[PDB]
């Protein structure tokens, strides 16, 4: 009848409408960034997301380009269910506290897990090392912390080919680069997925990090589209 | 401690959950069966319906 | 002193275990052997429904088996019409981040919920024409994992928490509170009568709650690891449970104990949405492989497999009618299944 | 002569290797345009541009063929559409494999935004710019200095004419691969891999860059089989037929079928197939 | 159900040796990932230890590497953990924990303090 079809019109002006509406909010989802602050503790999240009810966001956008923080803190302390939620997002900016029990023990068993996931095995990992000043401090006090609960220290090197420091302490650099070197041998371990991990050592508390961060994206990003092309 | 707590409520759960009385798993089975058997034929998807009252077609 | 009541509940725990054992008569599987099986199921794609721009997590069928909606990561709440594919409605939403959906039997409201520990419910009937939040639920602590309307002023959710929730919708508060379980509450499934529900969470057990009265009545120890999805059988006295052992279990509530498992040896992923036919003989099944599965619920034996999808299946549907079989996956693709002959 | 025939034998079969070439470039171009119209997994702009550029490379392998087969009023005008049909395809050619490198250089520096919306920019472009410009070498060569159907070219008038939008979108390609070559060494140096991945830069870098074969190819086009004497003669008169029925070729495969996702695609239909068969 | 508890424990001298047992009995031992856990008296919990599926992938948590060895016995249902050369520092309780599923070389939420695929305490004093 003459009823159906009319129903069957305004139900097509009503899903154009709304295809119209999606194809509108599709340009956004794919130009924006989507960045989940996962930091183990009180390592420094929430100065991090001060410099840059159940979960939180910040909508800011830095050199012409949009970014979403997820800074999910207000959940359970079992992670092993809401993670799988987070494997389309670009990065996972994780945080360290390098300075309870073995804290960089747990940031391990929580890296190298993040890792190894199935799910989040195409999802690349951006490391910052806080508290660098704090790690100084408490080397050159003569505090016998790292070097007894890592035996593997004292047979260790500083790496010659990254030396940044002006006049840093000798053994505050070489405590450093092993927990950089720490974490970059469990990341490098096992390369069963498409991601890799940026590891930093977020020391200066001005507008640096999100220059790091927008260069880590643009970086997976880049690796991405040259994976998808097949030239990497 | 909470654990006593924990404890003692764990066990009055056991015990409410033991008071009751169970029904033979031969029973259960027949009665999934004698369901399974007299819904069968209003089955759309075990018994294909004919594509002239199909919806979805 | 501590010692003691571990004492005691270990006593308790031996004498349920010799109670199940003695009540163990016969086997679901010994006595099957003479029905005729099932045979191949051929289920051909009907509907392809690609408005969806994220990975899917929930669908859930309306009340008429014909309106579906199904939530996404991007914020987007549409609700399908599945013989036109057609989309009736786009709801955006505030938090991104959404693990469920819900239908209402009167098919007034929907609920959505997720990392944001927030139910939100959307009325689509108001006189300006609008899908504006009805209502808010706050109070869980955890995400939040699933929610079911029992009614169009009730809603039965549970949170990540150790705790399910049974609200009111007129005042916003919550009215019993289910407490015992010990790890997060990953699914939940009423009853077709409304009168029980069971809450499968991830300590490798399942409960039986009376909503009325708020306390739990049997557990179900069967499985080895984590409860992904529930589904109770369309008679009411039994349900199927799926978990990451890759295997499904039939429980049934009067015998208080196990009837049959569907394990598989070359199934090896997990399970994420476990449901029956509407007369209860097939047992649709997702799996993490990507292939959803067809099981002879009296026979363990797999019928068809309904194959097709990219990504994983996290949601999987029978319309109430039983016609129909939605299943939505990871590549943001809801296919509608059929039977043909 | 055992010379002589030795030629003569040569070229016959060159010519019948240069028909095998397109008859299998045809086939290979079929096979990619039914592949990426009848997955339906694959519709984005990237795999439209892929489409346009295959059959870009449809109506060059079809209308020199058809060239070929009516070249010696109806003949006159068909031998005459076939010309202009070629020179046109030709410049197609270039244009949408320039339009490819543009839109993979804007998609790898773009700070962000990823506009999808100038994908009716890059149709009109690469099935513009050579119209535009092969049309006033058409009205040239019809009102001023008319051949029957196409001969050698006399005057820089009837050369540059039509080899100067070619010559500069192959610069313009050239320039851009440096860039995402450039970039892609970056990538390869930041993890400091081996001397495989080293070898891999240049690989994709030939692999890629084949069209600048093809660029030669076109201004040297017209064959003639040139009777002369001499080694280099038929040297390039097969080095260069082979290059352009290889690059149609190679071109149409290993610009497809690489496609990681593509591949996953047909293994999973294959693999559903084979499952509801039996 | 998965009844996961261990054995040993007690007092020892520093510097001697102790021997602890993990019985589990609840689920196919040999597809899951087993790891040992202790909690001190007034920090949280650490962990410890590892196993692989078979027995190959072996991990420790640095100030006991060289003096505890982790070993399992399909077969027997059973895991075990041989400590030597004590500490005064070592005392604890310690947790036979599992990983919560199968065929998966990663598990989260071992190392925490509601997780349900651990045992009960064994105790273990160094005086």
């Amino acid at each position: 009848t003459e009823d159906q079809r009319n129903e069957e019109k305004a139900q097509r002006e009503a899903n154009k409408k709304i295809e119209k509406q999606l194809q509108k909010d599709k340009q956004v989802y794919r130009a924006t960034h989507r960045l989940l602050l996962l930091g183990a503790g009180e390592s420094g999240k929430n100065t991090i997301v001060k410099q840059m009810s159940g979960i939180f966001e910040t909508k800011f956008q830095v050199d012409k380009v949009n970014f979403h923080m997820f800074d999910v803190g207000a959940q359970r302390d079992e992670r092993r269910k809401w993670i799988q939620c987070f494997n389309d997002v670009t990065a996972i900016i994780f945080v360290v506290a390098s300075s309870q029990t073995n804290r960089l023990q747990a940031a391990l068993k929580l890296f190298d897990s993040i890792w190894n996931n199935k799910w989040l095995r195409d999802t690349s990992v951006i490391l910052f090392l806080n508290k660098q000043d704090l790690l100084a401090e408490k080397v050159l006090a003569g505090k016998s912390k790292i070097e007894d609960y890592f035996p593997e220290f004292a047979r260790y090197t500083t790496p010659e080919d990254a030396t940044p420091e002006p006049g840093e302490d000798p053994r505050v650099t070489r405590a450093k680069y092993f927990i950089r070197d720490e974490f970059l041998r469990i990341s490098t371990a096992s390369g069963d997925g498409r991601h890799y991990c940026y590891p930093h050592f977020t020391c200066a508390v001005d507008t640096e990090n999100i220059r790091r961060v927008f260069n880590d994206c643009r970086d997976i990003i880049q690796r991405m589209h040259l994976r998808q092309y097949e030239l990497l | 401690t909470a654990s006593i707590a924990q404890a003692r409520k764990l066990v009055e759960q056991l015990k409410m959950e033991a008071n009751i009385d169970r029904i033979k798993v031969s029973k259960a089975a027949a009665d999934l069966m004698a369901y399974c058997e007299a819904h069968a034929k209003e089955d759309p998807l075990l018994t294909p319906v004919p594509a002239s009252e199909n919806p979805f077609r | 002193e501590l010692d003691q009541l571990r004492q005691e509940a270990e006593q308790l725990k031996n004498q349920i275990r010799d109670a199940r054992k003695a009540c163990a008569d016969a086997t679901l599987s010994q006595i099957t052997n003479n029905i005729d099986p099932v045979g191949r199921i051929q289920m051909r794609t009907r509907r392809t429904l690609r408005g969806h721009l994220a990975k899917i997590y929930a669908m859930h069928w309306g009340t008429d088996s014909r309106l579906l909606v199904s939530a996404s990561q991007d914020g987007k709440l549409i609700i399908w019409d599945s013989y036109t594919t057609n989309k009736v409605h786009a709801i955006p939403l505030r938090s991104s981040w959404v693990m469920t959906c819900a239908y209402a039997p009167s098919g007034n409201y929907v609920a959505c919920g997720g990392l944001d520990n927030i139910c939100s419910i959307y009325n689509l009937k108001t006189r300006e024409g609008n899908v504006r939040v009805s209502r808010e639920l706050a109070g869980h602590t955890g995400y939040l994992s699933c929610c079911r309307f029992l009614d169009d002023n009730q809603i039965v959710t549970s949170s990540g928490d150790t705790t399910c929730a049974l609200w009111d919708i007129e005042t916003g508060q919550q009215t019993t509170t289910f407490t015992g379980h010990t790890g997060d509450v990953m699914s939940l499934s009423l009853a077709p009568d409304t009168r029980l529900f069971v809450s499968g969470a991830c300590d490798a057990s399942a409960k039986l709650w009376d909503v009325r009265e708020g306390m739990c009545r049997q557990t179900f120890t069967g499985h080895e690891s984590d409860i992904n999805a529930i589904c109770f059988f369309p008679n009411g006295n039994a349900f199927a449970t799926g978990s990451d052992d890759a295997t499904c279990r039939l429980f049934d509530l009067r015998a208080d104990q196990e009837l049959m498992t569907y394990s598989h040896d070359n199934i090896i992923c997990g399970i994420t949405s476990v449901s029956f036919s509407k007369s209860g003989r097939l047992l649709l099944a997702g799996y993490d492989d990507f292939n959803c599965n067809v099981w002879d619920a009296l026979k363990a034996d797999r019928a068809g497999v309904l194959a097709g999808h990219d990504n994983r299946v996290s949601c999987l549907g029978v319309t109430d009618d039983g016609m129909a079989v939605a299943t939505g996956s990871w590549d943001s693709f809801l296919k509608i299944w059929n039977g043909s002959s | 002569n055992e010379a002589f025939l030795d030629q003569r034998l040569i070229l016959e079969r060159l010519q019948v290797m240069y028909t095998v070439g397109y008859s299998l470039s045809l086939a290979t171009l079929l096979l990619a345009l039914l592949i990426l119209s009848l997955f339906r997994r694959l519709h984005c702009t990237r795999n439209y541009i892929h489409i346009n550029l295959f059959t870009s490379f449809m109506l060059r392998a079809a209308a020199i063929l058809s060239r070929d087969r009516l070249l010696p009023n109806q003949a006159l005008a068909a031998c005459r559409t076939a010309q202009i049909v070629t020179q046109y395809c030709v410049g197609a050619n270039y244009t949408w494999l320039l339009v490819e490198g543009v839109y993979l250089h804007s998609l790898l520096v773009l700070v962000g935004g990823s506009e999808e919306g100038h994908f009716r920019y890059y149709l009109l472009l690469g099935w513009g710019a050579p119209a535009l410009f092969v049309i006033p070498w058409v009205i040239v060569r019809y009102l001023y200095e008319n051949t029957q159907c196409w001969e050698r070219n006399e005057v820089k008038a009837i050369w540059w004419i039509i080899r100067t939008p070619i010559l500069m979108t192959i610069l313009i390609n050239f320039l851009i691969f440096i860039r995402i070559l450039g970039i892609l060494l970056s990538k390869l140096r930041t993890r400091q891999m081996r001397c495989r991945d080293y070898r891999l830069r240049l690989a994709r870098s030939t692999l890629f860059l084949v069209p600048l074969l093809g660029v030669h190819e076109v201004v040297f086009a017209p064959v003639t089989e040139e009777q002369a004497r001499g080694a280099l003669r038929f040297a390039k008169l097969g080095f260069e037929i082979f290059l352009s029925s290889f690059q149609g070729f190679l071109v149409s495969v290993l610009y497809c079928f690489i496609n990681k996702e593509v591949q996953s695609e047909i293994r999973r239909g294959w693999h559903h197939c084979r499952l509801r068969r039996s | 159900q998965v009844q996961l508890q261990e054995s040993g424990g007690g007092l020892v001298q520093p510097g001697g040796s102790l021997r602890l047992s993990c019985a589990a009995s609840g689920f196919t031992f040999s597809n899951y990932k087993m790891n040992w856990v202790r909690q001190a008296p007034g920090k949280g919990l650490e962990w410890v230890s590892d196993i692989s599926q078979s027995g190959a992938s072996i991990s420790y948590t640095g100030s006991v590497k060289g003096r505890f060895t982790i070993s399992r016995d399909n077969a027997k249902n059973t895991l075990y953990l041989q400590m030597n050369s004590l500490k005064p520092e070592d005392t604890a309780v310690y947790y036979c924990a599992r990983c919560p599923a199968p065929f998966t070389r990663d598990c989260f939420d071992v190392t925490s303090t509601t997780y349900a695929y651990r045992g009960q305490g064994t105790q273990v004093t160094v005086s």
